[PDB]
RNA sequence: GGCCCCAUGGUGUAAUGGUUAGCACUCUGGACUUUGAAUCCAGCGAUCCGAGUUCAAAUCUCGGUGGGACC
């Protein structure tokens, strides 16, 4: 059999690269492939996934620095882990049989197994349809499948699928909440606090959650709900800056609703990521350009996250029959790739592009675009204009280092400010500007005169958030050379506490922090207090 | 403090930029208001916010001001926030800076900071490399300074100080570390055993330090270390004793073998006893340390003359030539401790074999044979000359090699002194003429391919190979050319001149063309009897 | 220019090697060395 | 034992006296904060060995290597 001649030229492969690094001798991987498949008659190359699948763990130690694979994975600096809801109805049906106009299919439109704006056949789709939407089995499968490629765990996250979350039944979600923690604590319990209270001195170190809603779902209601979850960042969907574009879409609701939601919203301490959407009916190309501008030049929203999504006409919708009448027509790739590049160019340097173009299978859209990759065309057009973009997932030191192999040599302190639903916004970075490339942020700013949490009432400055990017760092490790652990974290704590103590003229710092976090704040004498840390200032 | 010139020359300097005046800024940047007292400055840009920058040359400039002024701390901590080199303390003026240890600690006076400031020093100078002025010894050197006299305010509540300091040292000095460590365990303010212990753990990645506490013979601290190292006292243990038990020197060489330490183990083994020299040998013949037992051992020793033979031979593998042999016949440094081997005989080893130590004489002539046809194969032509003198007359034989190459005078010695007169003319006249023939034809050969290929480099290297190639013939021909002329063959000579000139002045015409080596000018090969 | 000695001395440093006196070979070793950073 | 024939990427292959050996399977990376596997894009693979000749040689010669049928 071919397949255990495979085998040994594996076990060939390791014995030499093993006795390579008890010498310290260092070989292509690749060399040795190609010649331990010449010389045991092999007509294809071994693939590297069975190369890990064999290491014995007294070398997995220390092989797995030459052993990697895709090492972007973790080229920000957290683990990302994606979860699926439960199929289910989202609420304005209660009025007619409209979802919305260019929503995909949803529960009962011509899928067998689906979910609202989702086709069914994204990996992670067959992922939860294999694991029958069962939280657990399908996390614990993930994070196992991850690992698989030699990746530490020591810090994760949850990002939540599904159409709406706000609107499903409260026992449901809370019996998925804790089967989420359990997850990861490995600790069967009853509610959701006993939860939260063991997942506080698990080692899997969870640091946060994010999940998307609506407007309507938006008063205070609600955000005190998922304080008690921990939830960090939240996602709308806003789709234009014109009220009437809103019952054209039929979306059902205002403009209006959104300020206020994203001013209460920041005002209590969450981050919170917009969808934008190009290619609009009754909409030219300079209204786009107008919006899109518009997006940032009023002090109403000037987001922290951003995501676009182009238009796609897909069968079944109104849209469909619409185009399919003649009468709503894209535009060519060209105009697409230009609309990118002019709208790269506009973005504020503190926000973060997260996601560009859908991930719905090329052989069912309309008027899909042939590439899959549009980023890369985009940054090609705009090398052509000769204009640079300054977002932050391109400057951090992982995609300009693995994209450019680019080294940080002198590093300093960088502060802004500006205004934004009456909020002072203060934002503040660790960066070197000369190459441009960005190593640690920070988010804070004064609360606002009207405030839904009585604890933050009165010399209180909330700090949103707060990150170093890179890779994953074990918590015991200290250097690995690299950049997370040399105590960069502290001077930026301290000199934000300066800062508010000073300029802000508050009297105590509350804020926000994932359920392992807590203790680390602990190291610098922070307290708990409701779902908030908190320190005096006197 | 500057001037018209000075501030034109600084503004255009032909648009060239460097070092801590320029720094790069934003697209639409203004300018709204700089910060003195503060040094900073901030500015608007178009979309409608605010930006405040730390512009280097302000804060370096206040930071020479503090050092002239001398207060240590706020520099420290103004320079650490900012995320500044530490080493520019010492650069900045580094011969004074060493006489105000004392108040410098006293100045920082916490062990944090101390420890954070070992933990980055560096050899290089920084205001040389990263911050030019506007205008090994080192590194222990100060670690031992500030160490004796912080040691002398306190060793109790600085004690991880004293250990960072000499973990820190050039070369790292493990064992007096971990003798301070095992006698604070023995020991009962101060810092207790399990800190330190955590303080050094990971600053050290443990493995390496159990290994080098095998390596300062000494069990009780190998058991310490090992307390940590997770492994099966059921492994180890048992090998430990067993270790423990035999013998002291051979303790040494075997944790030396064990630690890959050949030199120290070879070093043991010599004194641990004599009957193991052979096993020593192996290992300095698997690991071809044969130069290291040289000064373990002595002349007049056998163990000696057997290491050097083994020296010449073992390692000199695919290399039986002049050194294996040469030090064969030397057995080592020695001049002459042995001989009768011989591997190649390139005229000197043969000889100095055969005539030291005489074995076999010329009467034995397979010598003369075997060198006369080893080194004539190798273009000489002259070791037959030389040996058959000692060997039997075939001097015949020798002037038919001497012809061959060329070597015209010595045949002639030859002739006249055997009275050999019968091959004055028979064979030397015509094959010096054909010499003269060849010569010709390969020189209208070197002509040919020169101009060919120069006029293929015309079309759009190794022409000067070809160049040089000729120019190599001048004083051959130049005495061919009267060893010719005793038999009168004036014409042909001639004509090889008038050949070889012609083509030296097309090389020579065509050298400016091409431009590249320069030739002699003071090459003889002309003769007025010739001319 | 002192390339002759370049190998001369490096072929002739057997008359040193020959003898007792191998040590003295890098000795004089140095100025062959110190050339070669011209 | 000779006659012949063959030796190009890890494999399947084009190409040929001159500035670059082209494809194909395979493998690797980015798009991707939904994907090792998908879609696209990008990238890494090479003339059996030694002697010759030829300005120049994988293609002309010889030798060797190994393999393939002949009585
Ligand atoms: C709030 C939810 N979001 C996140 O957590 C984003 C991910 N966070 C991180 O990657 C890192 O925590 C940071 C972004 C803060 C970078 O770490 P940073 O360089 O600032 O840490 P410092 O160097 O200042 O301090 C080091 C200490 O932090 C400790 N530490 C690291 N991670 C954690 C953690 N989840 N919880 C508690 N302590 C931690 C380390 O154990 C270390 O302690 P040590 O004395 O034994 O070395
Ligand atoms: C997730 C974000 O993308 C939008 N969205 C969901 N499905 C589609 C589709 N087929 N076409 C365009 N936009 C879509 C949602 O309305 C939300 O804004
Ligand atoms: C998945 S669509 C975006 C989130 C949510 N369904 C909304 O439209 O508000
Ligand atoms: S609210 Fe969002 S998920 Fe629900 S139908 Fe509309 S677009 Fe789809």
């Amino acid at each position: 059999s071919p397949a255990e001649l495979m085998m040994l030229t594996i076990g060939d492969v390791i014995k030499q690269l093993i006795e390579a690094h008890e010498q310290g001798k260092d070989i292509d991987l690749n060399k040795v492939k190609t010649k331990t498949a010449a010389k045991y008659g092999l007509s294809a190359q071994p693939r590297l996934v069975d190369i890990i699948a064999a290491v014995p763990p007294q070398y997995r130690k220390v092989l797995m620095p030459k052993l990697k694979a895709k090492p972007i994975r973790t080229a920000s600096g957290i683990a990302v882990v994606a979860v699926m809801c439960k199929p289910h109805r989202c609420p304005h049906i209660s009025f007619t049989g409209n979802i919305c106009v260019y929503c995909p299919g949803g529960p009962d439109s011509d899928f067998e197994y689906s979910t609202q704006s989702y086709t069914g056949y994204e990996p992670t789709s067959m992922r939860a349809i294999r694991a029958r939407y069962d939280p657990f089995l399908q996390t614990r499968h993930r994070i196992e499948q991850l690992k698989q490629l030699g990746h530490s765990v020591d810090k994760v996250e949850f990002i939540v699928m599904g159409g709406t979350f706000m609107a499903l039944p409260e026992e449901y979600r809370d019996y998925f909440i804790r089967n989420l923690h359990d997850a990861l604590s490995g600790h069967t319990s009853n509610n959701i606090y006993e939860a939260v209270k063991y997942s506080e001195r698990s080692l899997t170190k969870c640091i946060g959650i994010t999940i998307e809603t609506r407007p309507d779902y938006c008063m205070k209601r609600h955000l005190s709900d998922m304080l008690t979850y921990g939830c960090t960042r939240l996602e709308i969907g806003v789709q234009s800056v014109y009220e009437d574009v809103a019952r054209d879409t039929n979306r059902g609701h205002t403009v209006k609703a959104v300020c206020e939601s994203f001013h209460l919203a920041k005002d209590s301490g969450f981050k919170v990521v917009a969808h934008m959407m190009p290619d609009l009916p009754n909409v030219g190309l300079e209204r786009d350009i107008e919006q899109f501008t518009e997006f940032f030049e009023n002090p109403a929203f000037r987001p922290d996250g951003l995501k676009l999504y182009p238009t796609l006409v897909i069968r079944g919708t109104g849209l469909y029959e619409l185009w399919k009448s003649g009468r709503y027509k894209s535009y060519s790739p060209s105009d697409l790739v230009e609309l990118v590049a002019r709208i790269l160019a506009l973005v504020p340097p503190w926000t973060r592009v997260y996601r560009v173009q859908r991930d719905i299978p090329m052989p069912l859209v309309s008027s899909g675009v042939e590439h899959g990759n549009l980023r890369e065309l985009a940054l090609a057009r705009m090398k052509d204009l000769g204009i640079q973009c300054r977002d932050v997932r391109t400057r951090e030191v992982g995609i300009q280092e693995i994209h450019h192999k680019v080294r940080p040599y002198q590093v300093e302190l960088v502060r802004r400010d500006y205004v934004a639903n009456g909020g002072w916004e203060t934002f503040l970075s660790y960066e070197d500007p000369d190459q441009d490339i960005l190593i640690g942020l920070l988010r804070l700013r004064k609360c606002s005169e009207e405030t839904f949490r009585f604890e933050l009432g009165g010399g209180v400055s909330i700090v949103r958030e707060l990150h170093v990017y890179g890779s994953v760092v074990p918590v015991s490790s200290r250097d690995p050379t690299k950049f997370q652990h040399q105590g960069f974290g502290m001077l930026l704590m301290e000199e934000a506490e300066r800062i508010a103590r000073e300029e802000h003229g508050s009297g105590k710092i509350a804020v926000i922090s994932g359920v392992g976090t807590r203790n680390y704040y602990r190291k610098i004498g922070y307290r708990l207090q409701g779902p908030y840390m908190v320190k005096m200032l006197k | 403090d500057a001037s018209f010139k000075t501030l034109q020359a600084g503004l255009s300097s032909n648009h060239v930029s460097h070092g801590e005046v320029l720094r790069k800024v934003e697209r639409g940047s203004r300018i709204v208001t700089v910060v003195p007292q503060d040094t900073k400055l901030v500015l608007q840009m178009p979309r409608g916010n605010l930006e405040v920058v730390h512009h280097r040359a302000l804060v370096l400039a206040q930071i020479r001001k503090w050092l002239d002024k001398l207060m240590f701390k706020e520099a420290f901590e103004c320079m650490r926030k900012l995320r500044i080199n530490l080493n520019l303390i010492y650069d900045h003026n580094p011969k004074v800076f060493l006489g105000n240890v004392e108040t410098f600690i006293k100045q920082i006076d916490s062990v944090n900071h101390i420890n954070l400031f070992f933990t980055e020093l560096k050899e290089e100078d920084v205001t040389k490399t990263m911050y030019p002025a506007p205008v090994g010894n080192k590194i222990d050197l100060v670690c031992d300074a500030m160490r004796a006299v912080m040691e002398s305010i306190n060793p109790h509540k600085y004690c991880l100080s004293i250990l960072t300091s000499h973990v820190k040292k050039t070369t790292p000095e493990l064992e007096i570390v971990l003798q301070k460590v095992h006698e604070l365990q023995g020991n009962a303010d101060a810092v207790s055993a399990e800190e330190a212990l955590k303080y050094l753990l990971h600053l050290v990645d443990v493995n390496e330090l159990y290994d080098h506490s095998l390596g300062t013979y000494d069990f009780d601290l190998v058991l310490m270390v090992a307390e940590k190292s997770q492994k099966d006292p059921k492994e180890y243990l048992p090998f430990l004793n067993t270790l423990k038990k035999m013998e002291t020197n051979y303790q040494r060489f075997t944790i030396d073998k064990y630690l890959k330490r050949y030199e120290k183990a070879i070093g043991h083994l010599s004194k641990c006893g004599p009957e193991y020299f052979p096993e020593c040998l192996n290992l300095i013949k698997d690991k071809n340390l044969y130069n290291e037992a040289l000064k373990l051992y002595s002349p007049s020793s056998q163990q000696y003359q057997d290491i050097s033979i083994a020296y010449g031979e073992h390692l000199m593998q695919e290399h039986m030539y002049e050194p294996a042999g040469l030090m064969f016949a030397r057995c080592g440094a020695h001049e002459k401790a042995l001989s009768a081997f011989l591997t190649c005989g390139n005229w000197k080893q043969a000889l100095c074999v055969a005539a030291q130590l005489n074995f076999t004489k010329d009467q034995l002539v397979g010598l003369g044979r075997t060198l006369a046809g080893k080194l004539v194969e190798q273009r000489k032509h002259i070791d037959a000359a030389m040996v058959l003198e000692e060997c039997a007359q075939d001097y015949e034989e020798a002037v038919l090699l001497l012809l061959e190459g060329a070597a015209w005078e010595e045949a002639l010695r030859l002739v006249y002194k055997y009275n050999r007169l019968d091959i004055i003319e028979t064979n030397v006249k015509p094959s010096i003429l054909e010499a003269q023939k060849n010569y010709m034809a390969f020189l209208d050969s070197q002509t040919a391919t020169f101009s060919r290929h120069k006029k293929r480099l015309l079309v759009v290297e190794a022409l000067s190979e070809v160049v040089q190639n000729t120019e190599n013939l001048k004083d051959e021909v130049y005495h061919i050319l009267k060893v010719l002329f005793l038999f009168e063959f004036d014409e042909q000579g001639r004509e090889l001149q008038k050949a070889f000139e012609d083509t030296l002045q097309l090389m020579e015409r065509s050298l400016p063309e091409i431009w590249p080596p320069k030739i002699n000018r003071r090459t003889q090969w002309k003769l007025s009897l010739l001319d």
